[PDB]
């Protein structure tokens, strides 16, 4: 009790000196003018006519507005289907607005490079063959495809079982892209409007347009309204039509053009059959689970930042994962450090991994991975 | 009577909580702003400091920006706040996150340390590792070469206190925690739920070292099924927002995420994968001496008889879960009580066990079958 | 077991019916509880009270034997008579050795080879004698630390490296010397001490004395190395280098002070300045006299200049100091006459407590130490140091009523006084620190938000004290910025990465590369060693001072 | 899931369907036994009982199986009837082959191999039904036996089967008093959980069906007990009741 | 009203012209009132509860 007092007569002490404690030419001349100054609110023009002008604008919600031009500006800058600000009081269009850039969709595009090279993906070069003439050299070196008169497939899908490396190829096609790269965040292209992710979808193609030969990422597609129920209660009406507009302008009535799309998937069989068909998505790159001599890579690619001693084997430790993903043989490289941690040994050993492996598959409910069965030696 | 002082303790703390302008420069910028001020998006930033910001009402009228401490920190997405009237942009953006992520972030734990949990040493070690040590001793990762484990999911069967390892992380944690159920991703609008998940994730990456707990993660994500009759959950794409933000392109920064589930086998592959979470922890139903500690915790501040025997209610009944053992120990007492003795008897333990036993019930004839 | 015993306690009429009563429990009762009283008088329990507690501890553990807790007691006490009859039962009992060994980091600000000779009368296997002193307490720390670990040049490497630019060149070799146990700083680079300037200069030479914490015959080859130095500055840095060369000398000593000291403002004058802080690097407490004879002319002196005053002050703070509660030293008698002398020199106000408030440290009641502060009283100048003596007068128990005290007085707007007691908060509370987290953002004083990172003091590396020098890194003050890497280098003793890697980002100036550097000096509870936080109150020391400065040193 | 086929076994070695059927004997006439020193007996609940049914058939869950042999039958009624023949046949096999009567274990076994093998055998359904043998044999003497679908056996001094098995187990447990259990003490027994087991009151004479099975001048000598004899012994128990009244 | 009595989720009144803080209004809950059906407590029944 005198402990608990001890800490009362500490708060007491605190509210003491609490209360003992209470015991730019912008904001100057510019102000004065600017408090005058007239807003301009932004309208967008859809006509013009002959004589007195009368350009009539769309506000953004309010109404067709049949405005002059204003008198300090000049006819011919104000132009058709052209963003205009109109001042409310004056009714007339003072000046006229740049383009709008929609941030969001400028956001999605990638701008910073990952660091990660092909080099530290392993154990699928078959893959990476395969993405490389879809997203590289077509790109970098179309002369060759021109030679033989081929086109290049222009679309691409990645499936594979979790943790195989599919996004991970993608990071690295990034960092030696060389053309924009355009990351798709799936939930942004859900809106609580009504096809306002659709009208999203339509933008994402015309950025796309806009820069000269770029790559679209659509990493986890069966966000994107990947599959076509469309049931009668058509609960996902709203992304059902996101979806087909991007249908649409992926491929029919002129096509990405110099767009080339990857999408990976986990589960492919969701996707919508239209999206699967080819055209849309020429290349099927599907990722496997890694080979004895790839799993031997992952292992060594994963391993080489870890101080170990030089003699481990890790084709032993390899055929020891019969069916591992790369992550896992990531996470047999992590916990096998972490047991050296555990031991306080600076240098782990050959059997630090095997204890990981065990740990990794074994130990988990894989089953099959421990063995109580005699049954097969 | 000490309860005095620490009900004086507590208020006092409340009060000290309660407790916690230039002559002319301020006086000007409170002229220059409204009296009402309305916080809308920046769509177009212009030299001229005249620049388009977007409203709720959509005037996006170019505004001029006079803000005396800085003017420098607008970014387009940026919400800025402008005049009721002249809507102008009155000064530095207003930057505060959205309401129902402010929620989860937790200031109190009101468990202790792993002190209070009993026999579950090798989970506490799993938690301490990947959790409490990187941050204690980074040092010794970067030497081993590993990078810490990030994630982490609690497996167990019911009233294996799975969440008290959690309460106890928090007790002891210099990262913030945002504790968020799983089933805290109902919003009705189409969007919004998968938007709040990137909302919960932006604000662990704001302040830096964080740990993120998801009780019952069974709601939020589960098998991954196919639309079937088409009603479409949109949670499925709620958990690909999750297992996007995880490890979906990017990076997670520094954000450690522990998720706790009755069934494991449930959940979806993909989100139960290394990369989203490393180390896997289970919880099994107490045996003999993990029982043994959790009952003397329990009875560690009641009156105890020197007849109670605590290792003959362990031995006889097995079954019994570490959140049965703390019901035995209050139903024990409420025993006694009936009798008027605040003092237990070990007559009281032995009638608590049966009483609190009495909705499980297991087994068929497999008896006389083998 | 002793739940119903305590309630007894507040009749002391207690302590005599503890000792009375208590014989088949050897602990329980006497500790859990009856130790939690102890805790308690060093958590809530008022001094006098915990007094009379420790000598009823001491006799119930009397009659249990086990004269080393017994002499825990005893040393919370600062009674030497009753210390003494301890070790007289201490050494009739053969651990003895160990508490021996221990006791001269045990042994309070009472005696530092005074409690070496307490039990000297019998002499028998001289324990104590040497145990107590220098002799056996880092005689076996060189070779233990072989085996942990080889001593070399590791933390010169460039992630250590605090870089040049003349002010932080002279921090680098210091730095490299802080590592120095570690005996080849001066050996490192040629004419290195050369390379260090001005107060530097002082420093390379101080890292002689650093370089052997202990040996008398190792401190007389590192002698040996700069005999004689031409440079008044490196003739001053190794009379200093003679004081660091033992806890305890008995030999060297003796003829620093004779060497120089012309007790006027002069060159052999002011280079016998650092021979006064070494001899003081000896002792600690209030009222020894073994010493204080070769120190007293120098106060008495009472140079114009402070340098003189003040080395004497933290000579005397350091040097004649035995008794608790404070003592009349005779310089420090003086050193109040000489306070009085001079009317202005704000440099004498920080300096004359350095002494004056070390004497009152290691206090009790300090009613003593009340009265020469009657005596103090004077002049604002006179005033401010008032306040030190007092904040170090202060208990430095569980008594809030002195913190509260200097709380109010601190509340006042004008804090030139006030300065020191917030560092005073945090001398007072070694518990429970519930308090110690203090609203420095509500305050609005430079000079209390610059004294708030020394505020948090000496700490074993909790990260929640780097959060806070992290969060105030990069105040608008310069003296702000200056204060939280001490704070982190006293916390020191990431776990150092993150403020290197921080301190360089944050500072790019020299003023700010130097504070960054002072972090990562000290990358790699005693009431002898409470001494580098009181000779350091202020940072606001220029760089010279900074210089004189770096003659902190104690802690293991 | 893991149902339908016998032959499938369960991830935890479970054989559900042979469960299911060990449960199924629970909806039938309850059938009880007591060892009896100097005798045994065995008794059984007359269900679906109505005016219009004639009862002709001597006995109904009763049957004897040999000279010195009886079991009662609780389970689906075809498959009974299976059985009872196939133990019939077996005890006058082994008395051709060895020219005496079977060992009461004996036959309990052979029948047990028999419902074993149903459920090895995936075509077939596990059988429905769980009997009690009651007999005497020379090496060792007065015996009961259980037989469940599953096809496993055991010997109990007393047991029952039918409808609230569990509820005439723990009156017979505190009940039975080993070796005095002497033939009419044991009747008043069975009455007595008859009465607590069958939810009807007064416990009719209809209601019950007692078959007792003596060794009387070397020869055994199964007997059923005629209404009357049933009805004494019901009032008798009825009076023990009116007795115990006011005492309780 | 001090800023202090100003909390999250609580509905405040805004003045019609400047929008100022006027007072602060209880009753911050949706539909699930209804469900509290603590108004009209059912008719006491303990004593009319059997065995
Ligand atoms: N072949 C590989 N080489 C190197 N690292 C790999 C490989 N396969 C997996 N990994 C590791 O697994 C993680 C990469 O997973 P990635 O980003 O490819 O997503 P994924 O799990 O395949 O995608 P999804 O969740 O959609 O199935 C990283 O930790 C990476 O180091």
């Amino acid at each position: 009790d005198d402990i608990q007092q001890l800490l009362k007569k500490i708060n007491e002490l605190t509210g003491i000196k609490e209360s003992d404690t209470g015991l730019l030419a912008a904001d100057k001349q510019t102000l004065q003018s600017e408090q005058p100054l007239q807003v301009a609110r932004c309208t967008k023009i859809i006509n013009a006519d002959s004589e007195d002008p009368k350009y009539i604008i769309n506000v953004k919600q309010f109404a067709k507005f049949v405005v002059d031009l204003s008198d300090q500006v000049a006819p011919t800058d104000i132009e058709e289907g052209m963003r205009v600000g109109v001042d409310r009081n004056k009714y007339q269009i003072h000046i006229p607005l740049p383009p709008k850039i929609d941030p969001t969709v400028t956001m999605m595009q990638v701008e910073e490079k990952p660091d990660v090279t092909y080099s530290d993906v392993g154990g699928c070069k078959e893959q990476i063959e395969k993405l490389r003439e879809v997203v590289e050299t077509p790109l970098l070196h179309p002369e060759r495809f021109v030679n033989l008169g081929i086109e290049p497939p222009k679309g691409v899908l990645l499936f594979g079982p979790p943790g195989t490396g599919k996004t991970l190829c993608a990071r690295a096609v990034a960092n030696r892209t060389d053309a924009c790269f355009i990351r798709v965040i799936g939930s942004e292209l859900v809106q609580k409007y009504v096809g306002e992710g659709a009208r999203m979808v339509r933008e994402l193609f015309e950025m796309a347009r806009t820069k000269k030969a770029c790559l679209i990422f659509f990493d986890e597609i069966d966000a994107i309204g990947g599959a076509r129920f469309d049931d009668g209660a058509g609960g996902d009406n709203e992304v059902q039509r996101t979806m087909l507009e991007l249908i649409n302008q992926l491929d029919g009535f002129d096509p990405r053009g110099n767009i080339k799309v990857l999408m990976a998937t986990n589960r492919p069989d969701t996707l919508d059959p239209a999206l699967m068909r080819p055209g849309r998505l020429d290349r099927k790159i599907e990722f496997s689970l890694p080979d004895l001599e790839g799993r031997t890579h992952i292992f060594k690619i994963h391993a080489r930042s870890m101080s170990v001693e030089r003699d481990i084997r890790f084709e032993l430790l390899a055929r020891l994962c019969p069916n591992s993903t790369g992550a896992e043989i990531r996470s047999v490289c992590t916990e096998a450090g972490m047991f050296a941690i555990r031991a306080r040994r600076k240098i782990a050993t050959e059997k630090d991994f095997l204890e990981a492996v065990n740990k990794v598959i074994k130990s988990y409910a894989k089953f099959s991975a421990t063995p109580r069965y005699m049954t097969y030696n | 009577l000490e309860r005095i002082k620490d009900y004086l303790l507590m208020e006092e703390e409340f009060i000290r909580n309660q407790e916690q302008k230039q002559e002319e420069e301020r006086s000007k910028v409170d002229d220059l702003r409204g009296t009402p001020m309305s916080v809308g998006t920046l769509e177009e930033i212009i030299d001229d400091n005249h620049a388009i910001v977007s409203t709720s009402v959509g005037s996006e009228h170019y505004v001029s920006i006079l803000s005396f401490v800085d003017k420098d920190l607008l970014e387009p997405g940026c919400s800025v706040l402008l005049n009721h009237k002249v809507h102008a942009v009155i000064g530095v953006l207003m930057d505060d996150t959205d309401p129902l992520v402010t929620v989860m972030k937790v200031e109190k734990a009101p468990q202790e340390t792993y002190a209070d949990i009993g026999g579950l040493d090798n989970q506490i070690q799993e938690i301490k590792e990947s959790v409490e040590l990187p941050l204690t001793h980074p040092e010794y990762y970067e030497e081993m070469g590993i990078k810490p484990p990030k994630g982490v999911i609690l497996y167990g069967p019911p009233g294996t206190g799975k969440t008290l390892l959690a309460k106890a992380v928090a007790n002891q944690t210099s990262a913030t925690f945002l504790r968020v159920v799983g089933s805290e991703l109902i919003q009705k609008y189409l969007g919004d739920g998968p938007k709040l998940v990137r909302e919960l994730f932006r604000v662990a990456e704001e302040h830096a070292p964080s740990i993120v707990f998801i009780d019952e993660i069974d709601a939020i994500g589960t098998k991954r099924y196919d639309s079937n009759s088409g009603g479409e959950r949109e949670i499925q794409r709620t958990m690909l927002e999750l297992l996007n933000q995880l490890d979906g392109f990017d990076s997670r920064g520094d954000v450690k995420v522990i998720m706790a589930t009755n069934r494991i086998e449930t959940l979806d592959p993909a989100l139960i994968r290394p990369g989203r979470i490393d180390r896997k922890i289970e919880f099994p139903l107490p045996d003999e001496k993990t029982k043994k500690r959790i009952f003397q915790i329990h009875t560690s501040r009641m009156t105890l008889a020197d007849d109670v025997t605590l290792d003959d209610l362990i031995m006889a009944k097995d079954d019994l879960s570490g959140a049965d053992i703390k019901a035995i120990c209050t139903e024990a007492g409420l025993m006694a009580l009936r009798e008027r003795r605040m003092k237990v008897t070990n007559e009281d333990f032995k009638k608590s066990k049966e009483n609190v036993l009495y909705k499980k019930q297991e087994g068929t004839p497999e008896g006389l079958y083998l | 077991p002793l739940l119903t015993l305590v309630k007894e306690i507040v009749p002391l009429l207690m302590e005599i019916e503890q000792v009375d009563m208590l014989e088949k429990d050897i602990d329980e009762n006497a500790y859990a509880k009856v130790c939690l009283y102890l805790t308690s008088c060093v958590n809530y329990v008022p001094e006098p009270e915990n007094s009379a507690l420790l000598r009823c501890a001491l006799g119930v553990f009397r009659k249990f034997s086990r004269f080393p807790e017994a002499l825990r007691l005893a040393l919370m006490l600062n009674d030497m008579e009753l210390v003494e009859d301890i070790f007289t039962s201490c050494k009739d009992v053969v651990m003895l050795g160990r508490h021996g060994v221990f006791l001269e980091l045990s042994e309070d600000v009472e005696e530092y080879e005074d409690l070496t000779e307490i039990m000297s009368n019998v002499q028998l296997n001289s324990n104590f004698l040497a145990l107590a002193r220098e002799l056996d307490i880092m005689e076996p720390k060189v070779p233990d630390d072989i085996y942990k670990t080889h001593l070399e040049n590791n933390r010169f490497g460039g992630s250590g490296s605090q870089v040049d630019s003349a002010r932080m060149n002279l921090a680098s070799s210091f730095v490299n010397g802080f590592v120095n146990q570690d005996k080849l700083l001066t050996d490192d680079g040629n004419k290195w001490l050369y390379k260090n300037k001005d107060h530097g200069m002082l420093s390379a030479a101080a890292s002689l004395g650093m370089i052997l914490l202990w040996d008398v015959d190792g401190g007389l080859t590192q002698i040996d190395k700069y005999l004689y130095s031409s440079e008044d500055y490196i003739k001053s840095g190794a009379l200093l280098a003679c004081g660091i060369v033992n806890s305890g000398v008995r030999n060297e000593c003796d003829p620093a002070l004779a060497l120089l000291s012309d007790y006027v403002l002069h060159n052999s004058n002011t280079m016998r300045l650092g021979s006064i802080f070494g001899l003081g690097l000896a002792y600690a407490g209030s009222n020894r006299e073994d010493v204080l004879t070769l120190l007293l002319p120098v106060m008495g002196d009472s140079k114009s200049s402070m340098e003189v005053a003040g080395v004497t002050a933290l000579a005397c703070g350091m040097i004649a100091v035995g008794s608790c509660n404070g003592d009349v030293t005779s310089t420090i008698l003086q050193t109040i006459m000489e306070k009085s002398e001079t009317e202005l020199k704000d440099t004498y106000a920080r300096w004359l407590p350095l002494g004056l408030g070390l004497n009152h440290l290691g206090k009790g009641e300090a009613i003593e130490a009340i009265l020469a502060a009657l005596e103090v009283v004077s002049e604002p100048f006179r005033s401010f140091a008032n306040t030190l003596v007092d904040v170090c007068a202060y208990a430095g128990s569980g008594n809030v009523l002195k913190v509260q005290q200097l709380l109010h007085i601190c509340s006042e707007h004008f804090d030139s006084k006030e300065k020191e007691e917030d560092k005073d908060k945090k001398e007072k509370k070694d518990k429970d620190k519930k308090e110690a987290p203090a609203d420095m953002g509500a305050h609005q004083g430079v000079a209390v938000l610059g004294i708030a990172l020394i505020a948090m003091g000496e700490e074993i590396g909790a990260e929640m004290a780097l959060r806070t020098f992290g969060h105030l890194l990069r105040y608008g003050e310069p003296t702000l910025r200056r204060a939280v890497p001490l704070a982190l280098a006293l916390i020191s003793v990431s776990h150092d990465a993150d403020p290197e890697v921080s301190y360089n980002s944050i500072f790019a100036a020299r003023l700010a590369a130097m504070l960054r550097q002072l972090a990562q000096y000290h990358a790699k509870k005693g009431t002898l060693t409470l001494c580098p936080y009181h000779s350091d109150r202020q940072l606001m020391s220029q760089v010279a001072v900074a210089g004189l400065l770096t003659v902190l040193v104690s802690f293991l | 899931r893991y149902d339908s086929r016998t032959t499938i076994f369960s991830p935890e070695g479970r054989l559900y369907q042979v469960e299911y059927a060990m449960e199924a004997i629970g909806h039938a006439g309850t059938c009880l036994g007591i060892l009896a020193n100097d005798g045994v007996l065995l008794a059984a609940e007359r269900r679906n009982i109505h005016k219009l049914l004639d009862e002709v058939f001597f006995s109904e869950k009763i049957y004897k199986l040999n000279e010195d042999m009886a079991c009662s039958v609780a389970g689906i009624t075809s498959d009974a009837n299976v059985l009872t023949n196939e133990l019939r046949l077996i005890a006058q096999r082994y008395l051709l082959q060895y020219q005496e009567p079977i060992p009461c274990e004996q036959l309990v076994t052979a029948l047990c191999d028999i419902k074993q093998a149903y459920t090895q055998f995936g075509g077939k359904r596990p059988f429905g039904v769980s009997l009690l043998y009651i007999g005497w044999d020379k090496h060792y003497g007065f015996q009961l036996y259980q037989s469940d679908p599953s096809g496993n056996y055991g010997g109990w001094k007393a047991t029952c089967i039918g409808n609230n098995s569990a509820a005439a187990v723990s009156m017979l447990k505190q009940d039975y008093k080993e070796g005095e259990m002497t033939l009419k003490s044991a009747l008043a027994l069975a009455i007595k959980v008859l009465n607590k087991t069958m939810d009807v009151s007064k416990l009719s004479a209809e209601k019950v069906e007692i078959a007792t099975l003596t060794r009387e001048n070397g020869k055994t000598v199964i007997r059923v007990l005629k209404q009357k004899e049933v009805e004494q012994l019901i009032k008798k128990h009825e009076e023990e009741e009116a007795k115990a009244e006011r005492e309780k | 009203i001090d800023i202090n009595d100003v909390t999250p989720n609580c509905r405040v009144a805004l003045r019609n012209d400047s929008y100022t803080l006027h007072k602060i209004l209880p009753n911050k809950v949706d539909p699930l009132v209804s469900l509290m059906m603590v108004e009209k407590v059912p008719d006491s029944t303990y004593e009319m509860i059997g065995g």
